[PDB]
């Protein structure tokens, strides 16, 4: 038989195909960690939107603030 | 020193109305001067502190009970229906006054009142002492009354500032309001999007399927 | 009726102190009775309104401006340094007063006060309405420092209520900032733990590298 | 030549092609489905956060409403 035709036939597709896996795990691997990423991105701007709607309510409550410091000046004295 | 100076009718002077100016100090009990005028003479008599703690043990009265007895009958402070009667003998010149009861009465004092020689200074003594008085209580009038009208502004100013918490904390809660509708009806739009698109993707779908076979 | 009852100082009679009562009604123009007295006797006289209106023409002043010097002479209220002489003479009842400058005597009034029969009865009445009059003051007296503990009463409740609603208030924004952090701390807490899966995942792939070739 | 054999044998072949992509275009399109469930239930769940969020808020300023309109009995008199 032609010995050297097989083995190097066999050894090409076995090249071939861990080649082909290697390329898929490796796609699996960055598809995993662009959504760890994302989720974490999300998660980051749902902390910025938790800070700015708490700093939205101490900006509107300053009018009142400043009123009722200034009546508090009038009674204690 | 103080002084009182009260209106009483004598029953020997019926008609008329005298006055008592009773001065002491700084009690009725250690002493007082005590004077009758009708406007034109003038008896003053002073009375020490043994004369009131004798007047009282004669009568077996409390001297405290006493004393306090005299505040009412001579200092005007007492009635009704504290009835007091009130004699004086121009002759022994002296001053009689009981306190009359439906069933007793009980003689509480005798004062020798001995004539003035010049009863004009002593009267005008006494309308100088009103007419200071008189001037004392209008600048106390002015000075009270100007405090109200700084205390009833005082509480205008809060009234009209506590007014404007009320109004900035309404107009607070109101834009906290509208503030929740806005960000509300976009979540709204947002889920009526999400409907639409679940509802495009079911409609798509069965335009692939009849195409498709 | 009104009336105002005055010291004054006569260079007729210097070492004592008079009184004047005068009395008018509604105002001083339309006339006006006029009282002195020593505490003793007293003499009395009304000045119609056509006597101050002729006092007035014959010194060709304008009546407002003369009526007005009335009121600051015999009524007390004037100056300093409006100074005032007061002549009286006993003989003929005329009672004078002139404004008295560095330079000029404007000689104001020349009334004529004809001995009362009953001085007492008039001194009487005076001192009844100086005693009605400090009576009444004092009852103003009560009824407006009433006012004032009712006044600061009144004040003294919305001190301590309105520092109630401070206290809330800061109470209030305090547990707000509590649960603001809270919250915050969660959302910090769980970014940490996706850091961590972040992490895990890629120390478990080169595991998986290492291992598999 | 067997020409049923090949009719046949190529039959089979179409009819069980066709069947293993009619299940894929099936389950690729319950994936879509699912994503889109799941998206509308988290907007449903973040817009009952926001309310729960601003009731929660009102729960709390009860206490100073009731100071407020206290103190505003006492000085409208």
């Amino acid at each position: 038989a032609r010995s050297m035709e097989q083995q190097e036939d066999s050894l090409e597709k076995v090249i071939k195909d861990t080649e082909s896996l290697f390329k898929t795990r490796e796609k699996e691997y960055q598809e995993t960690i662009d959504q760890i990423e994302l989720e974490l991105a999300t998660a980051k701007n749902d902390m910025n939107r938790h800070l700015h709607e708490y700093m939205e309510m101490c900006s509107m409550k300053r009018g009142l603030d400043v009123q009722m410091e200034t009546c508090r000046r009038l009674i204690t004295q | 020193m103080e002084r009182k100076i009260s209106r009483i009718h004598l029953v020997s002077e019926p008609s008329i109305t005298h006055f008592l100016q009773v001065s002491w100090e700084k009690t009725l009990e250690s002493g007082f001067v005590i004077t009758l005028t009708d406007g034109h003479s003038a008896w003053t008599g002073t009375v020490s502190e043994s004369e009131i703690s004798q007047e009282a043990d004669d009568m077996a009265m409390e001297k405290g009970k006493y004393v306090g007895e005299l505040r009412k009958a001579l200092l005007s402070g007492a009635g009704p229906a504290d009835v007091y009667t009130f004699n004086f003998s121009k002759e022994s010149c002296y001053f009689f006054f009981e306190k009359n009861l439906k069933d007793v009465s009980f003689r509480l004092g005798s004062f020798n009142l001995e004539k003035v020689e010049n009863p004009a200074e002593v009267i005008r003594e006494l309308i100088c002492y009103c007419l200071d008085t008189i001037a004392e209580n209008q600048a106390k009038n002015e000075h009270l009354q100007k405090e109200n009208e700084r205390l009833l502004r005082d509480w205008n100013d809060v009234q009209g500032r506590f007014e404007k918490c009320v109004s900035a904390k309404e107009a607070l809660e109101t834009d906290l309001y509208k503030r929740f509708i806005l960000v509300l009806n976009e979540k709204k739009t947002k889920i009526r999007s999400l409907h639409n698109k679940l509802l495009n993707a079911a409609q798509e779908r069965e335009k692939d399927i009849k195409q498709e076979g």
